[PDB]
């Protein structure tokens, strides 16, 4: 997975924290190809259906094209129950995807987080080379490593002792993730124009900008 | 043309025609019989067809078609002693049981074959232009596991398992008649398998135990074809016993 | 260098073959202990060698193909035509992604035109001869049965020969005296001769 | 030459009507839901005590956690359960979950009327399927069993049997279960149900039982195993 | 029946029992007959060509018994237009044996290769059944000198005597019934030949513009199979007269 | 015998372990990778390499194993589901590989142990490794080996590799998952951290 | 009888058979009832049942969860379109990613119905559907006949005894546009009743109610979720 | 008997003694089943007039399906089976697709009615699928050769028309159209005169109750196939009834 | 992130949208590599009677896009009497078509913009050689994307949509930035607008000049 000609190296992060009965998942609306900004709006987060939202981030295209593939997955298991479903089936059917693209595959991270058909409010990780897990809090991309140390040292507590030494409360996670979102503009040089957060309460969705340059 | 000479048509009878007519050949032309025992599953033919000139090589009614796993038939229709139906099954059953094989080790299990077996006539009742088998193969043999399995398939392709089961001449006959001599010491005992698959063959007994052809096949073992001399050995013996009950 | 060790002497009816069981991934032994030896039948027994892959992907299926033959004919696969018959096979498959080459030995015994026993060329030659060796072995192995008999003396005196040309295993390549797995093919079927 | 399908003055098709007549020669199936599982039932239709009860395709899997039971047709059925199998298993792959019942009962009805040749498709049928089917299996709502029938005609339940007798085989259900109660009682009224359909009186041999549990999930009994439920007539 | 469900073989019997094969076989006995007797040194082949008109271009000498390959030769019993595809498919199976294997080809497996296309032909595929038995004869180191017949439906036999066409009953009867075993040898063989043939045919005369000889023969281990040319084979018919001539009038 | 992914064999039962964090990579995808899955309920598997290359045959054996199971009805022989693995793993085998699985289930001798291989390998052995850093793990479990091993002992076995394992190297990380196979039922016998296993030992 | 066995079969009326014996099955399958506002389409349904101890037979089902069907007829033939329809969806989302519109849909139905009308012997599928969806346009009620040919309406209502329902909706056209959600529902009702003889009216367990407009996406209500909808018991004459 | 109606049409692979087969000939009769479809061709365009049967005034536009658009400057009027109308429809406008990919230019209705009347025949060629019974009308505006008019019926024949009607009431309808003139004239005077042909011929023993809908295609709406505006529709309209009476 | 070495280019296309209609400005010039070989060039099409397209970057990519989205134009309105194609789906599908092109690693990079209302909505999307779609306030693409845009950000930035007149200012202010910054462009604009009757846009025509910083 590499942009330098081939796929988008249109930089761009969100993080997603699963609490047990909120997600806030936060990224930047910014979309860009390499350092430079292409245009200003269009948000990296996608709803694909109401009830879910997912966040893709990598390249743009890369990121329209996975959120189709949940997207088109997502409808037919919901008309099929005739019930919906939510978190769980968009890890799930990325498996299915990243199978399709066995022999070069696709660089976008797409992490579905709402609340999932066997309960509880589930942020969850693919890759889009294969692979599925929980994540206890994550965020992704291609500064997936930035996000990674405040959730390591919070949530997973490993040697390591942070606010509470347990998975971190609604109200410290929703300022974790607005705080990532400051920080990422000064180090990294991709993230730009203005932070939207989407809050998931696992059936509807809430926004709310924050400019930061 | 006609509406009932067409091959579509579910008829009255709420089952289709080319399907039902091949239900009704699994008399006449042969005799298999197979019975379960522990250490061998044992399949006995009578009629080859060979008038002893022809050869008995070239005519298998009795064919391995895995390693483990072996079948005996029968079959009615026009023109007597006929190789060429069953002879297209073997080929295309055993070809698949060796690709089983190359997919997923060991040798493959009585019961898979003929689930593939059944199956096989059945896809064809949909493809075009193909009416089913009219073919019962008494499907012998062993499973990896050891195992022991009897099983039978019918021209629609339904199948069961049996602990003895006997077909041709008469399919309904052969099958009540095998019936009075199964026991369960019949299957423990080594000497008395080979003689259950003769004793319901001899109620259409022809021309000696040299045209009775008995194989033994065992756990993951290939066939092992008795001699044709060696069958003539329990057929004397056995004869007298069998005038009796009939 | 082209593969591991193996070293073939056929006696005059015959054929003792070993090769090594190390089949090694990485840097490691990952199989230490099993046959890549083969039995295609009982009257026939094929021992396939080369690479890790093509060796037991190559022979697993000519073994159900040879079972289908037999069911066809009703009598063994002939010996002559299974000589012929590996050279299609291993021309065909060279092509492939996945390298397929191996330096096969095939010991029979038939009915018909009588025993054989098949050198096969890397280069995918055909040729029977008494003496063969596996990898660059080849010429190690055929070399030491030229001098030392005509190639008609017993099995016995030759096992003696294997012996020392296992000692040349040990010193101009790699592998390790720890395991090797024998085996005496003739009429009958395959014999476990003891491991070095 | 001629056609395939064949409308009868009536409004309907003929082969559709003779399809349905197809149902009454064969074995029975009953199904009972309860929210601690699915059970099936179904005779093989015996004629000897030398036809094992010990593994015989009546009872099917199209999933590890899907069991579907047949009426009517037997052999024909096998086939409808192989296509509507490998839907199931792709899906099982991806969603690591449940595989809908009521999905895998909707594409069945599919196979149902489709049927072309004679200068129409080599790949659809010449026949319909005389089929009638109770798929039970256990999903993320809960433990569900769905009813298909020869005229294509999808249908929820929560219990229903069917049999060479349809109305024979509801008739008996109404008497013995109620939608809820245990699982080992919805076990029980298969087998009295069963029994009341069929000539002969209940045997270990003569049937095959098989519990979709989301506890236990599709298990496929042997003669050891089929003795244990029989013990609950 | 009442009638056939079958005018198509895209459609089928209204028993499932082929009644178009018991045509065939009749199909045979209509056409002129076809022998093989077995020798300790050859087998031969004689058969009865479609042709008994005194015009021949006599370009071919082959056109009933075809040579195949370098091994095999077979004949034909039935309907000529028929061989045609087939006699070069039976070339095509009998070279690809050759590739694979090398070794000279049993008569055995040439048939069962044969046998595969004439079963699907009756099958489906809508194609009308064949109406010729062949008659195969090669050898092979195995087991000798072979004769197989092959029959429209795929039904295969290994004989060493075997007779179809011009009533089949009789004709298969009475090539046994002169036959002997490990008594024979080429010339022997070849003159009964024709006297059997006589016997089954309506003709008392029979000429080689009647009759077509071919030989298969080994020679220094290698079969050499050629279908003969009429000189040759009116000195065959003239060996076997003189006796015909003393049973007539 | 390669990565941080081991099984062995011996009769009592099989110990089937994976890390948390082999070190696939560099990092870690998110805080917490998983490796140790069973999308079945009655085999055992080893995987390692890279992060796709574990997880594909894996889910792609989930389906071929049942697949075979739900038509014959009877659970098929553990050489079948092993060489079903090695044939798809083949096809793999070039665009990212290094994954070979580890084959435990019950067959018809008794419980049956096939190591398959990346190649196109299905070979018994004592011990076998998936992926690529075992190389440097043989020693330390290969001085206390022996054909049988009991639950007791195995337990103490992958311990202690781990422990010495922080000393010698590093790719060892997070924590250590270790499941029992009695022949047809795992169960997850402890989720003990990498760190607090060299600790103790 | 013998046009209907082909189809090359022609008429001396000129019109053939299989298509109107194909319609006879509409007659006999379920009433139902399809109408559309100008902000929604509401698709009201009889179920019908062969077991009182299985639960009454679903009448909507989700295509998507913007257009839904009902459907009167052969099941089998419905099923399949369903499925069709379903994939057509997923489709639209997967290449255009949007809600189809259900105008795309019912054109596309119609040309691949004609097919097998035309194929000898094979059925135009005796099987109406009312589609009801609510896409980017706004409502559309279209009917799928056993003839290719469709219709555009506002509200229609076809299957059995549905003549009856028809009669009543041609008095309320004007009222339709004019209604909203609830209001629209309580027509539905009334359209359904007519079916049904003058002996009886509509229990909450024989309807099924789909509602997809402006205010929530396409949702099945079943047994007894359709109670909140059901509320409104009007005129049935004798 | 000059037809057979059992016999000769068991298969689409016959043909009858006179030479033409039955089966084309009852595909005239489905047309006959339903209404008329006029279109009277200009130089600047042509005007289509269809009278649509109406059962309900639930109905709403893209009902019944009588206006086609098979290109942005081909028109189809039809008349006949609805159910027939739809493939029609199709194959006229795949044979466009694939013209506008591959050539890069409006299509010479020249070309179209001979491309199309090949593939109507077709069909009726073939037992894999029965002749069509629908007759349609292809009027286009192109700069191409200007305006153009033909009509094809489902036997497969193409033919030139200045004023061509297609119904139960075509042999009345199109001795009607001669009489007036609409040849030379735009599409805004003809338009008019299209409704009142459709109302004049208007029997009670060929046709029923009826909404009229009439479609533009010529230099007004800039080449392309738009209905008439309601406005528009009912002047024209207004003139008919009028012309009548 | 990519970007071909253009043949033949358009090098500008520009795009503001208003309360219905938009006005856009598409080169004239036709660059093939540094010759300027066509002005005339118009390089904004009429699929249909509501829609239209303008593309800028290379010119053959687009003409190969012109006829598809005609016949995909074609099959949609034959299901209605005058319905007209949406925006949004036929610009979707091509990006689809744009991001697997942009994949196979040689190829040319063209993108568009399409203005079409067949919804209850005026749609403004873009395609593009990377791919996606997106709403915009005021749009450029290629060249414009990294030069004007920025500027055309800067204005967007405190207030959302500017005024006619402003954007009028703009665009004179606009061209002499193109000539004097990049190359194979000219001044030389048409002035382009769609609205509900077609595309209306007559031959690109000489507009300021102003080569000159000699007076810088």
């Amino acid at each position: 997975r590499f942009s330098p000609y081939a796929f988008n190296g249109g930089t761009v992060l969100a993080i997603a924290g699963e609490d047990f009965s909120i997600v806030a998942s936060d990224t930047r609306l910014s979309e860009g190809f390499s350092i430079h900004t292409r245009d200003s709006p269009k948000c990296y987060k996608l709803t694909d259906k109401t009830v879910i939202g997912c966040s893709g981030f990598h390249g743009d295209c890369l990121t329209l094209t996975k959120i189709i593939e949940a997207r088109l997955k997502m409808y037919k298991h919901s008309n099929n129950k005739a019930m919906t479903t939510g978190a769980i089936a968009a890890m799930l059917s990325t498996i299915l995807y990243s199978r399709r693209f066995f022999p070069y595959y696709v660089y976008n991270i797409i992490e579905g987080l709402d609340e999932e058909g066997k309960g509880a409010v589930y942020s969850f990780d693919p890759v889009g080379s294969y692979q599925r897990d929980s994540f206890k809090a994550g965020g992704s991309a291609s500064a997936m490593l930035q996000p990674l140390l405040d959730n390591q040292v919070g949530f997973k507590n490993m040697q390591n002792v942070e606010h509470v030494p347990l998975t971190l409360d609604r109200a410290m996670r929703l300022v974790k993730d607005v705080f990532i979102s400051a920080a990422e503009r000064d180090v990294y040089t991709g993230d730009a124009l203005r932070i939207c957060i989407v809050t998931k309460e696992g059936i509807r969705e809430e926004t709310v900008p924050l400019r930061k340059d | 043309m006609s509406y009932d000479r067409a091959i579509t048509v579910f008829s009255p009878d709420g089952h289709l025609f080319q399907v039902e007519y091949a239900q009704e050949a699994v008399k006449k032309g042969s005799t298999a019989v197979g019975v379960r025992g522990r250490d061998i599953v044992v399949l006995g033919v009578e009629k080859k067809s060979v008038a002893k000139l022809q050869d008995e090589r070239t005519v298998r009614k009795i064919c391995a078609l895995d390693d483990n796993v072996c079948m005996a038939f029968a079959v009615v229709a026009s023109v007597s002693g006929l190789t060429a139906d069953a002879r297209i099954v073997i080929n295309r059953a055993r070809v698949e049981c060796q690709s089983h094989r190359l997919t997923v080790g060991d040798p493959v299990t009585v019961e898979y074959i003929t689930r593939y077996i059944a199956s096989l006539k059945q896809r064809y009742t949909q493809s075009n232009g193909r009416r089913p088998f009219g073919i019962s193969a008494l499907i012998v043999g062993f499973d990896f596991d050891g195992t022991p399995r009897l099983y039978q398939t019918d021209p629609s392709g339904t199948y069961h398992a049996w602990k003895a089961n006997a077909i041709g001449r008469g399919a309904k006959s052969v099958r009540e008649f095998l019936e009075k001599n199964y026991t369960d010491d019949a299957i423990e005992t080594d000497d008395l398998t080979i003689k259950l698959v003769i004793k319901a063959l001899l109620e259409v007994v022809q021309s000696g135990g040299k045209n009775i052809e008995l194989a033994v096949m065992r756990r993951d073992q290939p066939l092992k074809i008795l001699s044709p001399e060696e069958i003539e050995k329990y057929v004397a013996e056995i004869e007298k016993e069998k005038e009796e009950n009939e | 260098m082209e593969y591991l060790i193996g070293i073939q002497g056929p006696d005059y009816v015959l054929v003792a073959s070993d090769r090594v069981a190390a089949s090694n991934i990485v840097q490691m032994k990952d199989d230490h202990d099993k046959m890549f030896k083969m039995s295609e039948k009982i009257l026939l027994l094929c021992v396939g060698e080369a690479g890790d892959t093509v060796q037991f992907a190559e022979y697993i299926q000519k073994n159900v193909q040879l079972y289908k033959m037999r069911n066809g004919y009703e009598l063994s696969p002939t010996a002559a035509a299974n000589f012929t018959r590996r050279n299609l096979a291993d021309c065909l498959r060279s092509r492939t992604p996945y390298h397929v080459n191996l330096l096969l030995a095939g010991y029979d015994e038939h009915e018909g035109p009588a025993l054989y026993y098949m050198d096969y060329l890397a280069a995918l030659a055909k040729a029977p001869f008494a003496a063969h060796g596996y990898g660059a072995f080849l010429t190690l192995s055929i070399l030491d049965r030229y001098y030392t008999p005509t190639i008609s003396r017993e099995r016995a005196v030759e096992l003696l020969r294997k012996c020392l040309e296992e000692l040349q295993k040990r010193f101009i390549l790699n592998l390790p005296t720890f395991s090797v797995r024998v085996i005496d093919k003739d009429g009958i079927h395959n014999l476990e001769n003891i491991t070095f | 030459d001629r056609g395939v399908n064949t409308f009868s003055p009536e409004g309907r098709l003929f082969q559709v009507e003779y399809a349905i007549e197809g149902h009454k020669l064969g074995s029975t199936a009953i199904g009972i839901q309860t929210s601690e599982g699915v059970c099936l039932a179904v005779e093989k239709r015996i004629t000897s005590p030398l036809m094992e009860p010990s593994s015989i395709e009546k009872i099917v899997e199209i999933d590890a956690h899907i069991g579907c039971a047949m009426s009517g047709l037997i052999a024909d059925a096998k086939t409808l359960i192989d296509k509507a199998r490998v839907e199931t298993q792709n899906h099982w792959f991806t969603y690591n979950e449940t595989m809908t019942v009521e999905s895998v009962t909707q594409a069945v009805s599919n196979l149902a009327l489709q049927f072309g040749e004679e200068d129409a498709d080599p790949g659809a049928m010449s026949r319909p399927f005389g089929v009638a089917l109770l798929f039970g299996g256990v999903d993320e709502k809960g433990p569900q069993l769905f009813h298909m029938d020869p005229s294509g005609t999808f249908v929820q339940c929560d219990a229903r049997a069917i049999g060479s007798a349809s109305e024979g085989a509801q008739s008996s259900l109404q008497e013995v279960y109620h939608k809820s109660t245990t699982l080992k009682e919805a076990i029980k009224s298969s087998l009295i149900i069963l029994k009341q359909v069929m000539e002969e009186k209940l045997n270990a041999t003569n049937i095959e039982l098989a519990t979709v549990q989301p506890g236990q999930n599709f298990h496929m009994f042997t003669k050891e195993e089929l003795e244990e439920v029989i013990k609950d007539i | 029946m009442s009638r056939r469900y079958d005018s198509r073989t895209t459609i089928f019997s209204p028993e499932g029992r082929l009644y178009q094969v018991e045509y065939a076989m009749e199909a045979i006995g209509h056409a002129g007959t076809c022998l093989g007797i077995l020798a300790n040194d050859g087998v031969l082949l004689a058969a009865e060509r479609r042709n008994i008109h005194k015009l021949l271009d006599e370009v071919f000498f082959s056109e009933k018994i075809y040579k195949l390959n370098e091994d095999m030769a077979c004949s034909v019993a039935g309907i000529t237009s028929d061989a045609n595809v087939l006699t070069n498919e039976l070339r095509l199976i009998a070279q690809r044996y050759l590739l694979q294997y090398q070794e000279p080809i049993p008569c055995e497996q040439l048939v069962t290769a044969l046998c595969d296309i004439k079963q699907a032909y009756t099958q489906f595929g809508g194609k009308r059944p064949f109406g010729v038995s062949l008659l195969y004869i090669g050898w092979d180191k195995h087991y000798g000198f072979q004769l197989y017949q092959s029959d429209p439906s795929g039904n295969y036999g290994g004989w060493k005597a075997t007779c179809i066409g011009n009533n089949s009953a009789a004709a298969v009867s009475m090539l046994k019934q002169d036959y002997k075993e490990g008594e024979m040898t080429l010339k022997s063989a070849l003159a009964l030949a024709v006297k059997v043939l006589n016997k089954t045919m309506d003709v008392s005369k029979l000429s080689a513009e009647k009759v077509e000889i071919a030989t298969l023969t080994r020679e220094n281990g290698k079969t050499v199979i050629r279908v003969l040319k009429q000189k040759e084979v009116e000195q065959l018919i003239k060996k076997h007269e003189e006796e015909e001539a003393k049973a007539e009038r | 015998t390669t990565t941080l992914a081991f099984k062995f064999q011996h009769g009592v039962i099989v110990a089937a372990d994976s890390r948390a964090t082999a070190g696939p990579y560099i990092a870690s995808q998110t805080v917490k990778k998983v490796i140790e899955i069973n999308p079945y309920l009655l085999g055992t598997m080893a995987g390692g390499a890279a992060d796709c290359s574990f997880w594909e045959r894996l889910l792609a054996r989930q389906c071929r194993i049942y697949e075979l199971r739900n038509k014959e009805r009877i659970s098929v022989a553990a050489a079948s589901k092993l060489l079903a693995n090695m044939v798809y793993q083949y096809k793999g085998m070039g665009l990212s590989m290094g994954t070979m699985i580890c084959g435990w289930d019950k067959r018809g001798p008794g419980l049956y142990y096939v190591d398959s291989e990346g190649n196109r390998i299905s070979g018994t052995a004592f011990s076998v490794g998936s992926g690529s850093v075992y190389a440097f793990g043989v020693m330390d479990r290969g001085y206390s080996y022996d054909l049988q091993v009991e639950e007791a002992y195995d337990l103490a076995r992958r311990a202690i590799y781990q422990a010495t394992y922080r000393d010698a190297y590093s790719g060892g990380a997070v924590n250590l998952y270790h499941v029992r196979e009695d022949g047809w039922i795992r169960v997850s016998s402890d989720n003990v951290a990498d760190l607090h296993d060299k600790y103790t030992s | 009888n013998q046009y209907d066995n082909d189809v090359t079969v022609w008429s001396p009326q000129g019109r053939i058979h299989q298509i109107e014996y194909a319609m006879e099955a509409v007659k006999q399958g379920s009433a139902t009832v399809g109408l559309k506002s100008k902000t929604h389409a509401v698709l009201v349904a009889l179920k019908r049942a062969q077991s009182e101890l299985a639960a009454h037979q679903k009448k909507i089902l989700h295509v998507d969860n913007h257009i839904g069907i009902s459907i009167a007829g052969l099941t089998a033939d419905a099923r399949l379109l369903c499925n069709f329809m379903r994939q057509e969806c997923l489709d639209s989302r997967f290449v255009f990613d949007r809600p189809l519109p259900v105008s795309r849909l019912v054109s596309l139905i119609g040309s691949k119905t004609q097919i097998p009308t035309q194929r000898y012997g094979r059925r135009p599928y005796g099987v109406g559907l009312l589609i009801a969806g609510y896409d980017d346009m706004g409502p559309h009620v279209f009917q799928t006949c056993p003839s290719a040919n469709y219709f555009d309406c506002r509200a229609m209502s076809i299957g059995a005894r549905s003549q009856s329902a028809r009669t009543y909706l041609e008095r309320h056209m004007s009222e339709f546009m004019q209604c909203n959600l609830d209001e629209l529902v309580k027509h539905g009702l009334r359209a359904l009743r007519e079916t049904l003889p003058a002996e009886q009216d509509l229990t909450t367990k024989n309807v099924s109610i789909g509602i997809v407009g402006k205010d929530l996406e396409f949702t099945i209500y079943d047994d007894d979720d359709v109670s909140p909808f059901l509320d409104g018991l009007e005129e049935r004459p004798q | 008997m000059s037809s057979i109606g059992t016999g000769y049409d068991l298969s689409a692979s016959t043909f009858s003694p006179d030479g033409r087969v039955f089966q084309v000939e009852y595909a005239m009769k489905a047309v006959e089943n339903s209404s008329t479809a006029i279109g009277i061709r200009c130089k600047d365009g042509v005007v289509f007039g269809v009278e649509k049967l109406v059962l309900s005034k639930l109905y709403e536009e893209g009902s019944n399906k009588r206006l086609f658009n098979v290109d942005r400057h081909v028109g189809m009027a039809v008349a006949g089976l609805l159910a027939d109308a739809r493939s029609l429809a199709d194959i006229a406008r795949e044979e466009a697709s694939n013209f506008r990919s591959n050539f890069g230019y409006n299509i010479p209705l020249k070309h179209l009615a001979d491309r199309v009347a090949m593939y109507v025949h077709a069909y009726t060629l073939y037992s894999a699928v029965r002749p069509f019974g629908c007759s349609f009308m292809l009027g286009s505006y192109s700069v191409n050769d200007g305006a153009q008019l033909y009509m094809i019926d489902p036997s497969g024949v193409s033919y030139g028309y200045w004023g061509c009607a297609i119904g139960k009431a075509r042999q009345a309808a199109k001795t009607e159209i001669e009489k007036l003139q609409m040849k030379e004239m735009t599409c805004r005077d003809v338009v008019k005169e299209v409704a009142k042909i459709i109302y004049i011929v208007h029997d009670e023993v060929k046709d029923k109750a009826f909404e009229l809908e009439l479609s533009w295609v010529g230099e007004l709406t800039k080449g392309r196939h738009e209905i008439v505006p309601k406005d528009v529709r009912e002047e024209a309209e207004k003139y008919a009834k009028e012309s009548l009476k | 992130t990519q970007n071909p070495m253009v043949t033949g280019t358009s090098v500008l296309g520009v795009k503001f949208d208003c309360g219905v209609v938009i006005a856009a400005d598409m080169l004239g010039s036709y660059g093939s590599l540094a010759r300027f070989r066509n002005i005339s060039r118009i390089m904004r099409v009429n699929d249909s009677t509501m829609l239209g397209a303008s593309g800028d970057y290379a010119d053959f990519q687009y003409l190969k896009q012109v006829l598809g989205q005609m016949v995909i134009d074609e099959e949609l309105f034959g299901d209605g009497h005058s319905y007209s194609p949406r925006a949004i789906h036929s610009w979707l599908t091509r990006a689809m078509y744009s991001r697997r092109s942009k994949m196979n690693p040689l190829w040319n990079t063209k993108v568009i913009g399409g203005y079409a209302g067949g919804e209850s909505f005026l749609g403004y999307v873009d395609m593009l050689g990377v791919a996606y779609e997106a709403p915009s306030l005021a749009t450029g693409y290629g060249a414009y994307l990294a030069q004007p845009l920025l500027r055309e950000v800067l204005e967007k930035q405190p207030v959302l949509s500017q005024t006619e007149a402003r954007e009028l200012v703009e665009r004179c202010m606009r061209v002499l930035y193109y000539r004097d910054a990049r190359s194979y462009n000219r001044f030389q604009v048409a002035t382009v607008t769609e609205k509900g009757v077609e595309i209306e846009g007559p031959l690109s025509a000489q507009t300021n000049w102003d080569i000159a910083h000699m007076i810088s």
